[PDB]
RNA sequence: GGUUGCGGCCAUAUCUAGCAGAAAGCACCGUUCCCCGUUCGAUCAACCGUAGUUAAGCUGCUAAGAGCAAUACCGAGUAGUGUAGUGGGAGACCAUACGCGAAACUAUUGUGCUGCAAUCU
RNA sequence: CCUAAGGGGGACUCAUGGAGAACAGAAAUCUCCAGUAGAACAAAAGGGUAAAAGUCCCCUUGAUUUUGAUUUUCAGUGUGAA
RNA sequence: GAGGUAAAGCGAAUGAUUAGAAGUCUUGGGGUUGAAAUGACCUUAACUUAUUCUCAAACUUUAAAUAUGUAAGAAGUCCUUG
């Protein structure tokens, strides 16, 4: 069958970590304990 | 905890579009590359076969471009069909063949260049391009103006384009474009370009859905039956509306009811009028009254 | 006039969209395509990873998820579907400030499709666009504009669709 | 060291005006030049084909060829001691309509209109422009107008 | 370290601040600039008293810092600490250079210290208390004087406090409803933008 | 005067929030045999103008509206500046003479005009 | 440095933010809304660009031949570039 | 016609920067509530909104004075036609 793909919209060429993703910038999962 | 965007700065600095670019109405690349004239052929003007399709009508104007404003040449509206002879599926790919061609035909008898230059008499499909002749004047030359709206081989836009081009007019064009034309083998089916220039696909579709959904044929095809025209008889309608246009491609207004200062009495109505200074600052002055 | 009960006001759906993450390509991904061209009958599409994140390991232009757009009648069908897995108990966050909801089932065969043991088992998101009549305003290409505020879709209103059309109940 | 390109020094020059970014009005592909028509130079930033060299921007000159989209402009320029003819070729884009000539060019219509009236009548018209003259005797009524006496004021601070 | 402030006193170079050009900046002296009651509302202090440049001038940050804590320590040790509110009202932005810290081959320097660049009736220090305490606030910015090169005028304002209206135009505005506290300063009604809006924040306006 | 098509200047035209819109036009709107394009007839393509609606788009009006534009016994002849002095001052700088002359601020007013063609209760 | 990152055409809109969807969490993928460019355009910095000059798709070799004129540096010589 | 320097501006973009105020903490910590419920409380710090003090050779909406280009006719303007 056929097999296409999303096609790139974004402009960002470079293979990086995004912006908004900081470490601790997440509250306490385990808050309960 | 996120700025707020729409800020005072935010519309000051704001760059508005042009007029006819915010309505999404006018595409200026597409304008400046098809307005723009050779400078050295100082006021010679070109001349735009602008084609627009709306829900019920196509418009076909031949437009030259001015500092002041568009000024329009000749004009032919699907809704003028119905006087040749062509009264239902006023927006078909043979509607718009009929349209550009009386378009065609207007506007060389409006330049004048009747007996010379009558085109393709007799359609068959083939294409061509109005080639001139030795001795005389050149043949009139428009260049199609699309709009916003997209290239697809099989558009009713060429429709308009083959009309025009088989009318006289010298429109430079491709025939890779029309309906009937193969992608894979480079060359155009003329026998399929006729039959959708004369109406034959909804003749077809008649047939087909005649004998397989009598609801859909009666509800689609209403028109058609409550003016007893069967499948068979649809392409003569074309073909005497051709011959009609080509007899008698004058321009005729529609013989109005009513005069202009009756309509802008009429219609002056029901518009609300701008307050004035004083009734506005009444206003203020009441709310800020009651507002104790 | 602008009268609320008009015909043209009438809320419908306009796409249904289904999603399945598989955080590798390969023979997962294809396996996860085959199950969405099964439930839909239409080829789905395969997107690639943004950029490249360690801690999930993908790689930037790595054939990461599948997902497949349906629309009509079969949407529908599709989304009564899901919803008997949900057995019709969605929350009130899972309606969005515009209108639109969405839910995720963990067992695709839940759907009421045959098991395999080769395809395996793949969970899935259900997304639900709504929207009225008018909305290709904001699509068609000529004289592209917005839709008025009153015309626009809302999570109330969503809300109360919803119960009406599915008697389902919205945790508050 | 030194850096003494095409372009430099052009950062302000060759910017589009505040909020005028974009496309170009189509009035300027509409307008025609003329051999011996006088044009004003000013380069724009958003064409970069035809651009006019700094030392262009905001002269006036003589339109002396016209090609399919460009116009070849006469600019004399100051090298020492004596001036240089120069022929520029610039894109239409770059080059405006001089407003100095139709302002003369109706001066030349209305001296020949009044000079025809004259004759007509046959009275004698001057037609030579006149610098602002002394102004003449007057006399000032006062009838509701009567002079206030100003002074100067106290220093004050008013900080 | 530090040269005298006589190498450095005139405005002879074109403003040099910190940026993305030069980095290796360290930091002013001075880093507070408002000392005293500075949460105190505009009613309680509408005395205003200035020192204010009569020269064009560069003073060093390390002089503003020294001139701000002489008049702390005096008005407080005078008054109290919560008599008076006392702001500087000059920022030293302006990065100084030293050459030596061979010859005159390579003698564009390195930072050195950072100045505030005043005119002729500029503001340094203004200061806003009771009109009781004048005499003593006066005296603490006497003091200040002394540590700041060149002539400095002790000028007491005509407004009330820190806002831009005089003493009486105040009075006007406050008794017809049309001024709000939001802290330390005040907030004016505008007779622009939406009545409603307006109405709510000041609700003791006297319409006119 | 309304509307449509093509425009000129390119916010007095934009933006936010409300309300109203006769006729025509525009629009949304219905269908998938055909030309054609899609993961998806959503966009795009074709057909019907037939089944419906002014709900939205569009137009107009409202807002001590944001923005924009213009004006000024507004600020202010102020800041700045060309020219001059065997002017002042230790200097930094300042005043004067003959000329030119802002910006911010304040207040008020306004919120598209218009060309060609066609059409309309 | 680049057979495309050159040329033409077409379709689309970017950075980011908000609200939502199993695993999925601050960062995966999907949907809508807002978004005058706050992105990107090989490489410094500046300018320029939004139905594009950005992203993606299709076709191509005009990065071809002949020799003249002009601009910049300037002696109005050369070279380079345009 | 052109300019972007002086001046001005920063409750206008970029960058720098003082101080409080009111809100959101639902994606900050500290404590006190709970035999557990992340669901209230007081506080510091973050953001957001309306304000506030001070700035820029390599910031800017605005924008001088001086200096600078062009024109002010007979080789011009108008009328008819090769």
């Amino acid at each position: 069958p056929s097999a296409p793909s999303r096609e790139v919209v974004k402009k960002n060429t470079s293979s990086k970590k995004s912006d908004a993703a900081p470490a601790s910038a997440d509250p306490a999962k385990a808050k309960k304990k | 905890m996120q700025k707020e965007f729409r800020t005072s700065a935010y519309h000051s600095r704001f760059q508005t579009p042009f007029r006819r670019r915010q309505e999404g109405k006018t595409d200026y690349y597409q304008r400046k590359r098809l307005v723009t004239q050779h400078k050295a052929k100082y006021n010679s003007p070109k001349y735009r076969l602008v084609v627009r399709f709306t829900n019920k009508d196509i418009i076909a104007q031949i437009v030259s471009a001015h500092i002041t404003g568009d000024v329009v040449f000749t004009a032919a509206y699907a809704h003028e069909l119905p006087r040749y002879g062509i009264k239902y599926g006023l927006t078909n790919w043979s509607a718009a063949y009929a349209v550009g061609l009386l378009v065609a035909r207007r506007a060389l008898q409006k330049l004048g260049l009747d007996e010379t230059y009558t085109g393709v008499e007799e359609v068959e499909g083939e294409f061509e391009l109005t080639e001139a002749v030795e001795d005389g004047p050149r043949p009139f030359k428009v260049f199609l103006d699309i709009g916003l709206q997209r290239t697809t081989t099989g558009a009713r836009v060429f429709g308009v384009l083959k009309g025009a081009s088989d009318g006289g007019l010298y429109v430079p064009h491709s025939p890779n474009r029309f309906p009937g034309w193969d992608i894979e083998a480079e060359e155009l089916d003329a026998e399929l370009l006729r039959k959708y220039i004369f109406g034959g696909h909804v003749a077809e579709y008649m047939e087909e859905l005649l004998d397989d959904d009598e609801e859909k044929y009666k509800s689609i095809f209403k028109n058609y039956i409550e003016e007893e025209i069967e499948s068979e008889d649809v392409e003569e309608i074309y073909a005497n509306a051709h011959e009609a246009i080509r007899a008698d491609p004058s321009f005729k207004p529609t013989e109005k009811k009513f005069t202009k200062e009756q309509y802008k009495a009429e219609s002056k109505k029901y518009r609300q009028q701008k307050l004035t200074r004083a009734e506005r600052q009444a206003k203020v002055a009441k709310k800020i009254a009651e507002f104790k | 006039s602008d009268k609320s009960q008009n015909v043209m006001r009438e809320l419908r759906i306009e796409k249904l969209v289904l999603n399945i993450c598989v955080g590798e390509s390969g023979d997962r991904l294809t396996r996860a395509a085959k199950v969405l061209e099964q439930l839909s009958g239409q080829t789905p599409v395969q997107s690639k990873a943004r950029y490249t994140v360690r801690t999930f390991g993908i790689r930037r232009n790595e054939k990461i998820a599948v997902h497949v757009t349906v629309r009509g009648p079969k949407a529908e069908e599709i989304l009564e579907r899901g919803l008997k897995v949900k057995e019709y108990q969605l929350r009130s966050k899972n309606f969005s400030a515009t209108g639109n909801f969405g839910f995720g089932i963990d067992e695709h065969i839940d759907l009421g499709i045959k098991y395999d043991p080769s395809i395996g088992i793949y969970g899935m998101d259900f997304y639900v666009v709504m929207g009225r009549a008018g909305a290709r305003v904001t699509r068609r290409k000529r004289a592209r504009s917005t839709i008025g505020n009153s015309h626009k879709t809302n999570k109330e209103d969503t809300i109360q669709w919803f119960k009406t059309r599915y008697d389902a109940e919205v945790l508050d | 060291g030194k850096s003494r390109g095409y372009r430099s020094g052009t950062r302000y020059a060759f910017q589009r005006d505040f909020k005028k970014h974009g496309a170009i009005p189509l009035s300027t592909y509409l307008k025609v030049y003329k051999v011996g028509d006088i044009v004003d130079i000013k380069a724009n930033g958003s064409i970069q084909k035809g651009m006019p060299h700094k030392y262009y921007h905001g002269k006036t000159g003589i339109v002396y060829n016209v090609t399919k989209s460009s116009v070849g402009v006469i600019i004399n320029k100051v090298v020492g001691n004596r001036y240089i003819e120069k022929r520029v070729n610039l894109r239409v884009e770059h080059v405006k309509h001089s407003a100095c000539r139709q302002e003369f060019l109706n001066r030349v219509k209305s001296n020949a209109a009044k000079k025809r009236e004259a004759k007509a009548n046959g009275e004698t018209v001057y037609l030579k422009r006149q610098a602002a003259k002394p102004r003449g005797s007057r006399i000032i009524s006062t009838e509701g107008n009567i002079p206030q006496t100003l002074a100067p004021v106290a220093y004050e601070t008013f900080i | 370290a530090r040269r005298p402030a006589r190498c450095y006193r005139y405005c002879k170079n074109k403003p040099y601040p910190k940026s993305r050009y030069n980095r290796a900046v360290p930091d002013a002296k001075i880093r507070i600039y408002d000392l005293g009651r500075k949460k105190a509302t505009v009613d309680e202090f509408p005395l205003c008293i200035h020192l204010v440049s009569n020269e064009l001038e560069q003073l060093s940050s390390e002089a503003l810092e020294a001139a701000r804590i002489c008049a702390n320590k005096y008005i407080t040790k005078v008054s109290g600490r919560d008599s008076f509110h006392l702001r500087v009202r000059v920022h030293p932005f302006h990065v100084l250079r030293i050459n030596k810290m061979q010859g005159m081959r390579g003698a564009w320097g390195k930072p050195h210290g950072l100045a505030a660049r005043v005119s002729i009736g500029q503001i340094i220090m203004s200061a806003r208390t009771k009109d009781s305490n004048k005499d003593v606030v006066i005296e603490g910015l006497r003091r200040a004087r002394y540590k700041f090169p060149g002539q400095q005028k002790i000028i007491i304002s005509k407004k009330w406090g820190f806002t831009p209206l005089n003493r009486d135009e105040y009075i006007a505005k406050k008794t017809n409803g049309e001024v709000i506290d939001d802290g330390a300063y005040v907030k004016f009604l505008s007779r622009k933008g939406n009545l409603e809006a307006n109405l709510q924040q000041f609700p003791n306006y006297q319409y006119s």
